């Protein structure tokens, strides 16, 4: 018995497609490469290693990438240099290069409220009473959705707001040659959003008895404790 | 400037956060489609199956919705706590990451961006925080020949603050990460002990700038 | 469900190798367990006091129990009354 | 395949429950995922793997234990490949294992870019390129860092590296 | 761990093992991670 994945580059740069039944011998049933994690049906295995790509198991993996054909290699590490090694022999650095990195986490998600009563049994009261029956499952489930919509608040508050004082950057553009016109916030543009933060906010993108309830903190008011933070460790 | 252009470019900076969010959607989306499911019952619409059934039937497949509706509801909650609770460690470390790469300069290697840390910058994301990392690495090494102690009148000085480097000409010390060369003196070095003892030493000047001043 | 695809490796159907024969090893033994011994006979016993005549050994039939006599009730208890052609049980039990 | 088993008659009730069937495979597959990215996190911290230095000299430092065997299959340290042999002495149905998508030789080479890195290029590889230093010298570092000053190791260098050997 | 204590030296105390802590060493096994800690302390003492 096996699972069945199709490995596709996307379906914007191709239609085609390999798949490799999972576990299944590759003799069974109907380039068949036999694989360690199944059976590949419709890839070359080409005898080069590259990064990995689109990762299946057990080392190997396929890229659309070798006219056009997916192929699964070998999935190579790294590659492999040896630093020149000896007792008498050292190497100091000549020149130095300063990188800005970016690590994203996330602090927050949608509050979201659902009446136990309203989900479950309806408007309808003779459907809520045969529900009262139960009890505390009401309850229980509205108090944990409460909780988790404070905690989504509280998160919020402990990773921003552990400044007292909003501190206001200086009109004085004197800061020895760092340029930081994206990071800082601009007069122009509404919400006093950094040209940076701009670009983030645009690339993430009573219905039914389920409510999502308003932060307790506004995105505007978020932007103010970030740009405080960045405003007091520059000055 | 690179940052603003890859930013633009791509939506791969948001998918370790964006994962977070697609994936709270989907949850929040199939629990909610559940409603159309039977769950065994005659019919998904809780008020259809009022308006046809009789009170003790309909007490019956009432149980049987409330059962299934109730394990969806279940489902969620405890998804939802799981999900929370991931999302709580991250603002910790959300809240650590506001705090500590922007407030004060952390020693630890790697726990802010790669390599030393100068300083850190944080920029509000919808449902997230970025930090932005300013790193000092070093990008060119130049080989040279390198000796623990040496000794001038019997006792092996050592580097106050640097390793000693040589380009095999004559020996200066400098700062393991930036290449400084400064003639050895006294006030670069501190004697202890007698230079027969330490595995490795080479012969070397000191310059006593004191004595060519006085002569 | 969604008509336009990412890049990546997705997992959608199961893979089942389908027997390619039934195989039925029934018990070798030809002689057929009686019924009629038990059901049509002289005279049972009273309701206080019961036999277990007890049943072992031998291929039964069903279906001639359907139609030979028009029984009253039959009500088919932990089982599938059709289906007891097609299944081996353990030290089966007459009550009278 | 679990719940309903083979039947097809017994598939068509699991219908009827809903995306529960379908919602239970992808939380699994989350968890799955995650124990490889959870590798990929602890043992992916090297950008290039680097070979140990032939030569072995280690200023007075013994660290044939930990460094990976040529001579031995797998690619595995007397510490390491002990370690496999220890865990050793120490599908089927409805359920399918998968395999990881580092193999344990892949990892194994992890390790050792890191072991050999540490050795070779101190702290340096971490931040960066990875920079040559002298293994005594490295650990001259060290001590300034604690606040024993270098001095100190380099005195008794000897007597150090004979308790760190003993140690291992 | 493996990135604060196996890269550089880490200042914060009992972070890497017992004592003081000059460097750490990753170990490899099935599903986990051994780390062996290199620490230095302080064997004897004078009153002075
Ligand atoms: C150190 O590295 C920097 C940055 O790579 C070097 O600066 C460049 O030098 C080249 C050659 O003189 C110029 O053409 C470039 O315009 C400079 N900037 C950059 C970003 O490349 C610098 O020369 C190097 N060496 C030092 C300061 O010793
Ligand atoms: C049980 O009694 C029934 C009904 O009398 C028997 O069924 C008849 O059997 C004879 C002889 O085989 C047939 O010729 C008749 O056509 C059957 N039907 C009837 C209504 O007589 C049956 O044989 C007896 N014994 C059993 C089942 O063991
Ligand atoms: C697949 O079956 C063939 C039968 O000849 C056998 O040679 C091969 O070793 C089998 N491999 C697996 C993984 O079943
Ligand atoms: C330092 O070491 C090598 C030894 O081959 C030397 O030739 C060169 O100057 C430097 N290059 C390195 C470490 O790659
Ligand atoms: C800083 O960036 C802004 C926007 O790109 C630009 O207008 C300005 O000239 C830059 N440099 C200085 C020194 O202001
Ligand atoms: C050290 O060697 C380099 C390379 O030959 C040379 O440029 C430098 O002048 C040397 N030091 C002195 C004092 O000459
Ligand atoms: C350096 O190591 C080599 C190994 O061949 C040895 O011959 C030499 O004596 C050593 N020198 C020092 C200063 O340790
Ligand atoms: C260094 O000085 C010592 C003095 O004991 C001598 O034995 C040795 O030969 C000298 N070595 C060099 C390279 O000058
Ligand atoms: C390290 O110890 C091993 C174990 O016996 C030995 O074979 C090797 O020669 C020693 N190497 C050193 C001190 O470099
Ligand atoms: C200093 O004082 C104590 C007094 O009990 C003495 O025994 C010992 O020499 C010193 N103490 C320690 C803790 O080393």
């Amino acid at each position: 018995f096996g699972g069945v994945s199709v490995i596709t580059p996307g379906t914007n740069t191709s239609n085609q497609v390999a798949v490799l039944y999972q576990g299944v011998n590759c003799t069974e049933v109907p380039n068949v490469f036999q694989t360690r994690a199944g059976c590949l049906i419709g890839a070359e295995h080409v005898n080069n290693s590259y990064e990995c790509d689109i990762p299946i198991g057990a080392g190997i993996c396929a890229s659309y990438q070798t006219s056009q054909s997916i192929i699964a290699y070998t999935m190579s590490l790294g590659a492999e240099n040896s630093v020149a090694y000896s007792n008498n022999s050292i190497a100091i650095p000549t020149n130095f290069t300063i990188s800005v990195t970016t690590e994203i986490l996330p602090v927050s998600m949608t509050k979201t409220s659902v009446d136990c009563t309203m989900y479950i049994c309806g408007d309808s009261t003779e459907c809520s009473n045969l529900l009262l029956q139960y009890g505390s499952f009401c309850t229980q489930l509205n108090r944990a959705l409460t909780g988790i919509a404070v905690e989504q608040d509280k998160n919020t508050q402990e990773v921003f707001a552990q400044v007292k004082q909003i501190y206001k950057t200086p009109p004085i553009k004197d800061f020895g040659g760092f340029n930081f016109s994206q990071i800082l916030p601009d007069p122009s543009k509404p919400s006093k959003r950094s040209f940076i933060e701009d670009l983030l906010f645009n690339k993430v993108t009573k219905f039914n008895g389920l409510t999502v309830l308003p932060p307790l903190l506004t995105d505007e008011m978020i932007a103010q404790y970030t740009s405080a933070l960045l405003a007091g460790t520059i000055t | 400037g690179k940052i603003q252009d890859s930013l633009s470019s791509t939506a791969s900076a948001l998918g370790k956060l964006q994962d977070v969010v697609n994936q709270n959607a989907q949850a929040l989306n199939t629990l909610v489609k559940q409603l159309s499911s039977n769950f065994g019952a005659i019919s998904s619409v809780l008020n259809d199956i009022l308006s046809r059934l009789d009170p003790p039937e309909a007490e019956v497949q009432i149980d049987r919705l409330i059962t299934g509706r109730l394990q969806s509801l279940q489902t969620y909650v405890t998804q939802q706590l799981i999900r929370a609770a991931e999302i709580r460690a991250s603002a910790n470390l959300a809240a650590t990451k506001m705090s500590e790469c922007v407030l004060g300069q952390s020693k630890r290697v790697d726990f802010c961006g790669k390599g030393y840390h100068l300083m850190s910058f944080p920029q509000s994301a919808p449902h997230g925080v970025v930090f932005l990392h300013v790193t000092y690495v070093p990008a060119q090494e130049k080989n040279f020949t390198t000796a623990p102690a040496i000794c001038h009148d019997g006792k092996a000085h050592f580097p106050r603050e640097g390793v000693f480097v040589s380009n095999g000409t004559h020996w200066f010390v400098t700062q393991r990460n930036f290449y400084e060369p400064q003639i050895i003196t006294t006030d670069n070095t501190f004697v202890s002990g007698n230079c027969d003892v330490v595995i490795g030493i080479v012969n070397n000047t000191v310059y006593d700038p004191l004595q060519p001043e006085l002569d | 469900k969604s008509f336009t695809v990412e890049k990546g490796i997705y997992q959608t159907s199961n893979f089942r190798v389908q027997p390619t024969e039934s195989i039925v090893r029934f018990p070798n033994i030809t002689n057929l367990c009686p019924f009629g011994e038990v059901f049509n006979a002289t005279r049972f016993a009273s309701v206080y006091a019961w036999n277990r005549k007890r049943i072992s050994n031998c291929v039964a039939d069903y279906s001639v129990l359907y139609n030979s006599a028009s029984f009253s009730t039959f009500k088919c208890y932990g089982v599938s009354p059709t289906k007891l052609n097609d299944l081996c049980f353990t030290n089966v039990y007459a009550d009278s | 395949m679990y719940i309903c088993g083979d039947s097809t008659e017994c598939s068509n009730l699991l219908l009827q429950y809903g995306s529960f069937c379908t919602q239970l495979n992808r939380a699994l597959t989350g968890i799955a995922v995650e124990q490889d990215k959870n590798t990929q996190e602890v043992f992916a911290q090297v950008k290039q793997i680097y070979k140990t230095p032939p030569i072995k000299d280690f200023g007075g430092f013994n660290f044939s234990q930990i460094l990976p065997d040529p001579s031995k299959p797998s690619k595995r340290s007397f510490i390491e490949d002990l370690l496999f042999n220890k865990v050793t002495l120490a599908k089927f149905n409805g359920l399918t294992v998968l395999p990881p998508l580092l193999t344990d030789e892949m990892i194994a080479q992890y390790t050792s870019a890191l072991l050999a890195g540490t050795i070779t290029s101190g702290w340096t590889f971490g931040a960066g390129a990875a920079l040559q230093i002298p293994f005594a010298m490295q650990m001259a570092y060290r001590f300034n860092g604690i606040g024993v000053t270098q001095n100190v190791l380099y005195e008794n260098q000897k007597l150090i590296a004979n308790q760190f050997n003993s140690a291992i």
